[PDB]
């Protein structure tokens, strides 16, 4: 089976550094792809960045371009999102995504922002920005 | 928490008579000037029922344990409301779920579950010398209730709480029974004014309420209240009481309704020849005669089997025994 | 009560409304399983437990018997064979807080799947991989509660929805809770078919004038044949008597002497069938 | 496996009476529970009436209580639900739903809105009502 545990999130303040760990069990990061998903509330989930390919190559969103960088871990089987310049519209909630594995499928380059193409979704963690916090 | 109670002295169980006592309405028919007999659960006329004391004088604490076969007669005979209620169930130790029923002085509380029972439940209520008040204080039944399933309490009230002197003037007759996974309570109460003893005459108990328990009861115990005014241990007035307990047995009685419908008189079909012939002939008045009122027979015992000695021995130990194999 | 400390309520020494709960269409979801709510109304139990949980809308579907989810396996298990009724409310306008209410956990992650009808409260930081969490937070070791965003204009798959379980338990003997039985209109002086409190007969009810005792239901006089019974909702006594019946008779003067017959009704007083008394 | 193919609908005058037919092919129609959904453009499907049991018992929600009906069919294998005061605010795509079958669960009775509990889902009409139409 495979496993996704989601860490980090909650309030932070405007302008504010977070990063969010994905914890893979029961599959090899590298091989399978990567999306970092993020669902407004009453709207779908849509991926701000993802791992395009199996060496590393990643795609970011232009809204969060620059802003967002995933970096996946393999000693540990774990991607980091790490979210700068956050906001009050960056607020919602965070699904890590296991897209098909590169290998398998035989795709160099996959990225997508549509929910349904990656089989497996993380439980997510809802990350807030407001000026109080 | 509940600690052994010390001053308790060790004295032979009292007995006494029961004179036509222990009549109950076994079922919910009305009838109206005629006499039915029915077979059922009663308390035998004229028998000996055990005698239990609470007077200050020791001090008559007695709260023994006692088996609940096939039912049980409770009398009480009191002067200030010692008596509290009563604890059913098989082992008491919240190994099996158990009943209670207490009337601690503000409702009724009838409880099935499971309860860790220890060794001297009782209540206790403390006097004080500046006030004309009476209060229950100390409430030492069980410690703790995880399964639990049946739970009732009755609307609050209040009564006098205060210790009386003189006789006895109330009589509480109750009756206690177990079938088919129902618990009935017949209750019947009397105003009487004797010193000590078992009132005459003849009254009905009326029933009370059929409890849906379901559960098995084979032991059972009573609940006092004492009087606090020393050590925990030691510092107790039982106050002056009585109670009387009997077994009920499967038993005919003949009941003769009166025109209002109520219990007038009773007799027993195993009591004498004479009751018997009334039995038989369904009537309280019976004619010069003689009349065929059962049989007799000798029931044996020891069975004896005999078969025939000497039977021929079949050859094991040769079989088994034998030089070359 | 959090979906995995699921609330558990005993019900039961009552009558037990079910049809008051199936009439009402407010609840989104009412799924019975072995079970239907007229057939409940009629049925008598021993002992119904009511489960009280919020959860997700997406989550409602794996509450169900034969139902594997995440939620089902970690927070409330339902048995397959079991039967009951699970309904379902939405709660998104009272649950729901502008800021989000968080106070709803739920368990993401345990080392075993929950067993049927069993709830856990354990708080231990929960350990994946080989190295040990000590019980401090750490790579591969995270508490297994998770909030509920509960945000008010969450989509209705995350919406929070009430949820309440009603399980039938016939183990015990007596069905103490069972359930409600209506009562049909009175009706005297006519002979119709009745049944008091489960005693059948038929005849004609008549006022009475004999009284009962409180505890006593119905009557019964020489040779146990019912003669009055005790209404229970007036506290009346009615008298009962069997309607007429008996033997029809023809006298005829001989069919060789005339055609005329006349016939006798024994022991029936006709005023209700050149009549004579 | 099973299929199912929706029928009927299109533009009509408010207040006008429409049926759809929902065709059941490889299982039974008795036994499954037949949901009835409607989803509006924007919005989560959400079912206007249900086959709560096997006998043809049914329940309709509040906002089509009386104006729609559904009947089963055994022998021709559909469900036709039929709308009459139809109004814009009715005006979506209704899509046939099929619950888990009655037998196999052990539910006589069944009835649920939300479209994850039943199983299998058809393809769905557009109804629409306009006073145009
Ligand atoms: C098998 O073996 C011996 C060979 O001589 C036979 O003799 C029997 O042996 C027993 C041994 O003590 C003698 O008493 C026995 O002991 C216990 C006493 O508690 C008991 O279980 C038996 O009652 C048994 O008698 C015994 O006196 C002696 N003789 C006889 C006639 O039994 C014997 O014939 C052989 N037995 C079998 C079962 O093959
Ligand atoms: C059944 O429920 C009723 C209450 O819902 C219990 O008593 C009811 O009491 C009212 C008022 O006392 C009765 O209505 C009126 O009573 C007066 C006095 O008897 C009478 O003069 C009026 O003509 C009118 O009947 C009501 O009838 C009565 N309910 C009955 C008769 O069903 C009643 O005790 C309940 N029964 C049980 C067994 O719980
Ligand atoms: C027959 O019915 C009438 C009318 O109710 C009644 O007056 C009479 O006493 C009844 N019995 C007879 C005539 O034996």
């Amino acid at each position: 089976q495979v496993q996704l545990v989601e860490s980090g999130g909650g309030l932070v303040q405007p302008g504010g550094s977070l990063r969010l760990s994905c914890a893979a069990s029961g599959f090899t990061l590298d091989d399978y792809a990567i999306g970092w998903f993020r669902q407004a509330p009453g709207k779908e989930r849509e991926g701000v960045s993802f791992i395009t390919s199996s060496d590393g190559s990643t795609y970011y969103v232009d809204s969060v371009k620059g802003r967002f960088t995933i970096s996946r871990d393999n000693a540990k089987n774990t991607v980091y999102l790490q979210m700068n310049s956050l906001t009050p519209e960056d607020t919602a909630i965070y699904y890590c995504a296991v897209g098909p594995s590169f290998s398998y499928t035989g795709s160099t380059y996959y990225r997508s922002e549509l929910p349904w193409d990656y089989d497996y979704w993380g439980q997510g963690t809802q990350v807030t920005v407001s000026s109080g916090g | 928490q509940c600690v052994n109670l010390t001053t308790r002295t060790q004295l032979p169980p009292a007995y006494t008579n029961s004179f036509t006592r222990g009549v109950y309405y076994p079922d919910k028919v009305f009838r109206s000037s005629v006499l039915h007999s029915t077979q059922d659960l009663f308390l035998p006329f004229f028998s000996n029922v055990t005698w239990f004391h609470a007077i200050h004088v020791t001090k008559r604490f007695d709260n023994p344990v006692l088996p609940f076969n096939d039912g049980v007669y409770f009398a009480s005979t009191e002067k200030s409301n010692i008596i509290r209620g009563w604890i059913f169930g098989t082992t008491l130790d919240s190994k099996t779920q158990s009943l209670l029923i207490v009337n601690n002085a503000t409702n009724v509380v009838i409880k099935v579950c499971e309860f860790q029972f220890c060794n001297d439940p009782f209540l206790g209520v403390y006097y004080h010398k500046n006030n004309k008040s009476w209060m229950e204080s100390e409430f030492r039944v069980y410690s703790s209730a995880n399964n639990c399933t049946f739970e009732y309490v009755s609307q609050p009230f209040l009564m006098d709480l205060e210790g009386k002197q003189g006789n006895f003037k109330n009589l509480r007759e109750f009756v206690f029974k177990n079938i088919d996974g129902y618990f009935k309570i017949y209750s019947k109460h009397t105003p009487i004014n004797l010193v000590r003893d078992l009132p005459q005459g003849f009254s009905a108990l009326e029933p009370l309420v059929d409890l849906p328990i379901g559960i098995n009861i084979t032991r059972f115990q009573t609940l006092l209240a004492l009087h606090r005014s020393g050590d925990s241990s030691s510092g107790w007035t039982a106050g002056a009481a009585a109670y009387y307990v009997g077994y009920l047995q499967p038993r005919t009685f003949l009941l003769k309704y009166n025109e209002n419908g109520t219990i007038t008189d009773a007799v027993d079909c195993a009591l004498d020849p004479l009751s018997e012939t009334k039995c038989t002939l369904k009537s309280f008045t019976v004619e010069k005669g003689i009349y065929q009122t059962s049989n007799f027979r000798v029931q044996p015992t020891e069975s004896i089997v005999r078969f025939p000695n000497i039977t021929n021995l079949c050859p094991f130990g040769e079989v088994f025994n034998a030089t070359r194999f | 009560a959090s979906v995995y400390a699921w609330n558990r309520k005993r019900i039961s020494n009552c009558v037990a409304d079910y049809s008051v709960l199936y009439n009402s269409a407010s609840f989104s979801t009412f799924k019975c399983y072995g079970v239907s709510p007229t057939k409940l109304n009629d049925l008598c139990f021993t002992n119904v437990y009511a489960d009280s949980f919020v959860i997700r809308g997406d989550e409602v579907r794996q509450i169900a018997p034969g139902q594997t989810g995440k939620i089902a396996d970690y927070n409330y298990k339902l048995p397959d064979d079991f039967t009951g009724c699970v309904i379902a409310w939405n709660s998104n306008n009272l649950d729901s807080k502008v800021g989000g209410n968080y106070n709803y956990l739920y368990r993401l992650f345990r080392k075993s799947n929950l067993k049927p009808f069993e709830r856990d409260i354990s708080t231990e930081i929960y350990q994946a991989g080989s190295t040990p969490c000590n019980g401090v937070e750490g790579f591969n070791c995270y508490f297994p509660l998770q909030s509920y965003g509960f945000q008010p204009t969450n989509g209705v798959g995350y919406q929070p929805y009430r949820v309440v379980v009603l399980s039938f338990e016939l183990l015990h003997a007596p069905a103490t809770v069972c359930g409600p039985k209506k009562s049909t209109n009175l009706v005297k002086n006519k002979c119709v078919n009745f049944n008091f409190n489960g005693l059948t007969g038929t005849g004609v009810l008549t006022e009475s004038n004999k009284k009962f005792l409180p505890f006593q239901q119905f009557g019964r006089d020489i040779a146990d044949t019912t003669d009055a019974v005790r209404d229970p909702q007036t506290l009346e006594i009615l008298d009962i008597t069997p309607c007429s019946f008996g033997g029809v008779s023809v006298i005829t003067p001989g069919t060789n002497t005339s055609n005329q017959v006349a016939v006798l009704y024994q022991d029936v007083n006709c005023t209700e069938v050149n009549v004579f008394q």
